[PDB]
């Protein structure tokens, strides 16, 4: 399958 | 419109930002108070520093073909400007689900690495907050290379959106729509964090040797960070490194064109070809929208992190925050059930619109929660000990009747509870959203408090419907489920 599946808008931390 | 005055504003501004939180009964005040002091520095400042002559779409025949040059799929679709989601993708021809129609190579990202190399290296390497956070990072990145005109992204970046959806850019009174929900405290964090970050990078800039190249030295107005930050919290994303071990935020130009639609991730990273490839997510006809699946994320996040509300979002979800009181005297029995099981004593769990409204996690912990002292005993102690933990998140294999009876129970009440939270009834939410007319921010706004209640309601009523099964069962004598 897809061996990095790339979530578009990713939330990651920004605190 | 003197410097030293902004450079007063500034300070003013990140010692504002950088005092505790003020309790969550003042919040909105503080919200309110750093609203104008940013208001104030950006009615000061000349908004982006950078702005280009000709319009958006003007800009989009130097992206094909900059794309083009470096191997990057550019035929089979054209840039349309939609009503509902603005510019997008539109196919040219029949795609085919399935069907692998975009690839962008790694040289055309903007990465972390590619920031590290560029004239953003030198602070990089010496500010802390750029080291740990990516995101801020990738946000500089973006602007240094917006005002510089020779940049090899300029094609890029001139295609890029000039403004966003992103509670950043609410109005005061579209904000407070959101006032007494869960979503609004995030609204807060990210305002305040956003205006301290600015604020704290402005004096970075101005002092340290190794930013005196960068062209924001110049000029770093606020609405240079909102739209930068904006800019990558709507669109970033995570691929491999080039050696496959570590994981890096990226912008993937050309692929982030693509709008939002219900489905499955069809993108990937080919690291054979290190290109980011993406496949039809359905049929697409010549002539219809090409979209892709951005991810399972609730409409909260889609709101504040990517600027848009999502009707029927199957993945929506809202939180709760759930843990073993210290004052129950079976508490260290709890805590070591659920620490064997890997479960927190108090963390923030999910409530979600789709069936099953609760996860395995928040199962396995409202399950211990109203485990008397002899089922915890079965669970700590015996050669069947660990298997009955194995089956705690597991719907089919419950403790016992009296124990899901009194963990529905429970639900329900503690779901009925928020419920009784909000400012506003889902009657209400409909009717403002029916008789009155509102911009696209206040609709999302308006449309994310409803969700809210809507999930809280419909798990009170599948919390009512468990509740019901299970005192069947128990009324009824039914034999328990062995595994
Ligand atoms: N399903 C959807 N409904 C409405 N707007 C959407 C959407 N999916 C994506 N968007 C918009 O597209 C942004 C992600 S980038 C996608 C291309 C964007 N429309 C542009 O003009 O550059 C979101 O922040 C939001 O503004």
């Amino acid at each position: 399958t897809l061996k990095y599946p790339i979530e578009h808008g990713i939330v990651t931390n920004w605190d | 419109v003197s410097p030293k005055e902004i450079l007063n504003l500034t300070s003013e501004l990140l010692q504002k930002c950088s005092s505790p939180a003020p309790g969550p009964g003042k919040e909105w005040e503080e919200y309110v108070q750093i609203r104008t002091l940013v208001e104030k520095i950006r009615k000061k400042q000349k908004g982006l520093s950078v702005t280009f002559d000709g319009k958006r779409e003007d800009y989009f025949p130097d992206l094909m073909k900059w794309a083009s040059e470096n191997g990057a799929s550019v035929e089979g679709f054209e840039m349309v400007n939609f009503k509902e989601e603005g510019f997008g993708l539109r196919a040219t021809r029949d795609i085919k689900a399935e069907e692998l129609f975009l690839w962008v190579p790694r040289k055309l990202l903007m990465t972390v690495e590619s920031a590290k190399n560029s004239v953003l290296g030198p602070l990089y390497s010496q500010d802390r907050i750029l080291q740990a956070m990516g995101n801020i990072a990738l946000a500089f990145h973006l602007l240094c290379e917006r005002a510089s005109p020779n940049s090899f992204w300029q094609p890029y970046i001139q295609t890029l959106p000039s403004e966003y959806d992103t509670p950043l850019y609410f109005e005061e009174d579209e904000v407070r729509y959101l006032q007494s929900t869960q979503a609004i405290h995030d609204v807060f964090s990210q305002y305040k964090n956003t205006a301290r970050q600015y604020a704290y990078f402005y004096k970075v800039i101005q002092t340290h040797p190794h930013a005196n190249k960068l062209p924001l030295k110049d000029s770093f107005t606020y609405e240079d960070y909102r739209w930068a930050v904006s800019s990558v919290m709507t669109r970033q994303n995570q691929i491999p490194t080039e050696d496959g071990s570590r994981v890096t935020l990226a912008l993937i130009p050309l692929w982030d064109m693509c709008n939002h639609t219900n489905g499955l991730i069809t993108t990937g990273y080919n690291l054979e070809d290190d290109r980011c490839e993406c496949v039809a997510l359905q049929d697409f006809r010549a002539g219809e929208q090409i979209y892709i699946f951005y991810g399972t994320r609730s409409n909260a996040e889609f709101v504040i992190h990517s600027g848009f509300f999502f009707d029927n979002n199957s993945h929506d979800r809202v939180k709760i925050k759930l843990g073993v009181s210290k004052s129950d005297r079976l508490y260290a029995m709890k805590a070591e059930v659920l620490a064997r099981a890997g479960i927190p004593t108090s963390s923030v769990f999910a409530l979600h619109f789709t069936e099953p409204p609760i996860s395995a996690q928040l199962l396995a912990f409202l399950r211990v929660f109203c485990m008397t002292e002899e089922e915890l005993k079965e669970h700590l102690l015996g050669d069947s000990a660990i298997d009955r933990i194995f089956t705690l998140g597991n719907s089919e294999f419950p403790v016992s009747w009296d124990n899901e009876v009194k963990l529905w129970t429970f639900l329900e009440d503690r779901a009925s509870l928020l419920l009784k939270t909000y400012k506003t009834t889902i009657e209400e939410d409909k009717s403002v959203l029916k008789n009155h007319d509102l911009s696209v921010r206040a609709k999302m706004a308006i449309k994310l408090r409803l969700g809210e209640k809507e999930i809280l309601e419909k798990a009170v009523k599948s919390a009512a419907v468990n509740r019901e099964y299970y005192r069947q069962q128990m009324e009824e004598k039914a034999p328990l489920p062995k595994y």
